């Protein structure tokens, strides 16, 4: 489908890394590539919808 | 009523008694008065402060659960998170309505346990000076004026000094 110009599109992949683990990539072409890593956690967080004004 | 006090040989509630929940209206020579009974007011309230403080309290922040509006159609994954929570409500606003039931009969029901509470405990106070007509007030059956009232209520009334009189009025002919 096209989109702003372009008739390709990209696969979103995601992937954790534990302490001691290593990650690794084999690549043989068509990677668009991780240029770092995000801290992971989990607690009192959350994610909400809603168009109400924060005030 | 369960107790059969408020509604039940009671035939109204005083709208002018706003100094108490429960209290005393009394007739003699000198006139009329009334006056609340704080020991029984403060009784029902505390009971009901009580439940009330117990019912109000808050639970646990809440933080990341799952979704309960869904955008698009997913199927079987979706129709067990749809299921799990629609089922979590039904329970929740159920023990909801039966708390309230239980609850809101227990309050009826203890407000006219303290009713009867104070009526027996005057009945007893009075012995044998006075009797029971029926509509929730006792016949006195001797002198009575305003300071014999007020040892009445506030339990300093020794009934052996007015015995003798009272007998006697009770116990005639006509
Ligand atoms: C497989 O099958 C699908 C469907 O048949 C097909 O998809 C089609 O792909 C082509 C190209 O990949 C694409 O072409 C145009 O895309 C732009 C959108 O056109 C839409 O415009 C409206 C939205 O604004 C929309 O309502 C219409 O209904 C229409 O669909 C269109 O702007 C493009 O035109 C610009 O680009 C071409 C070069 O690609 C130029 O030649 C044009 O002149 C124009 O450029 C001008 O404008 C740009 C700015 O817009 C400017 O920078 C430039 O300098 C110049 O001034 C395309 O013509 C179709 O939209 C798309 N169709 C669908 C339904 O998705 C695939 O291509 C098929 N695969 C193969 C291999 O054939
Ligand atoms: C995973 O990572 C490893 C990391 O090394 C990577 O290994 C590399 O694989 C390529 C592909 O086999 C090797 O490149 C070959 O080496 C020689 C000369 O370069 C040739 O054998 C091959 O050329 C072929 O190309 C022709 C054109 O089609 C063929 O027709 C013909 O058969 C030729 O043989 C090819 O270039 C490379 O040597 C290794 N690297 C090392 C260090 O050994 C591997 O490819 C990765 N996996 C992927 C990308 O899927
Ligand atoms: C009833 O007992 C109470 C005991 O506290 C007495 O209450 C007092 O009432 C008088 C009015 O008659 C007030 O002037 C006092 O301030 C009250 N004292 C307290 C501590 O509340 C009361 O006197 C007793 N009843 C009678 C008829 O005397």
């Amino acid at each position: 489908p096209w989109v702003r110009g372009v008739s390709s599109i990209i696969s979103i992949y995601w992937t954790i890394v534990k302490p001691g683990d290593i990650l690794l990539i084999n690549s043989t072409g068509n990677l668009i590539a991780p240029r770092g890593y995000f801290k992971i956690q989990s607690g009192k967080s959350s994610i909400m919808r809603s168009d109400a004004h924060i005030d | 009523g369960i107790f059969g006090a408020i509604a039940g040989f009671i035939e109204n509630g005083w709208e002018g008694m706003v100094d108490g929940w429960y209290g005393f209206r009394h007739q003699n020579s000198e006139g009329t008065g009334q006056a609340a009974d704080l020991k029984s007011t403060q009784a029902a309230i505390n009971q009901i402060t009580g439940k009330l403080n117990r019912v109000i309290k808050k639970t646990n922040e809440k933080f990341h659960q799952i979704e309960k509006e869904f955008s698009e159609v997913e199927g079987r994954i979706q129709d067990l998170e749809k299921y799990v929570e629609d089922t979590k409500i039904d329970l929740w606003s159920y023990n909801a309505e039966l708390l309230v039931a239980l609850e809101n009969q227990h309050t009826i029901d203890l407000t006219d346990s303290e009713m009867s509470k104070l009526f027996e405990r005057t009945r007893r106070q009075l012995r044998e000076n006075a009797e029971d007509m029926g509509n929730g007030c006792f016949k006195i059956y001797h002198k009575c004026d305003n300071a014999c009232i007020g040892s009445i209520r506030n339990g300093t009334y020794d009934h052996d000094i007015y015995r003798n009189e009272a007998l006697n009025n009770r116990f005639q002919i006509k």
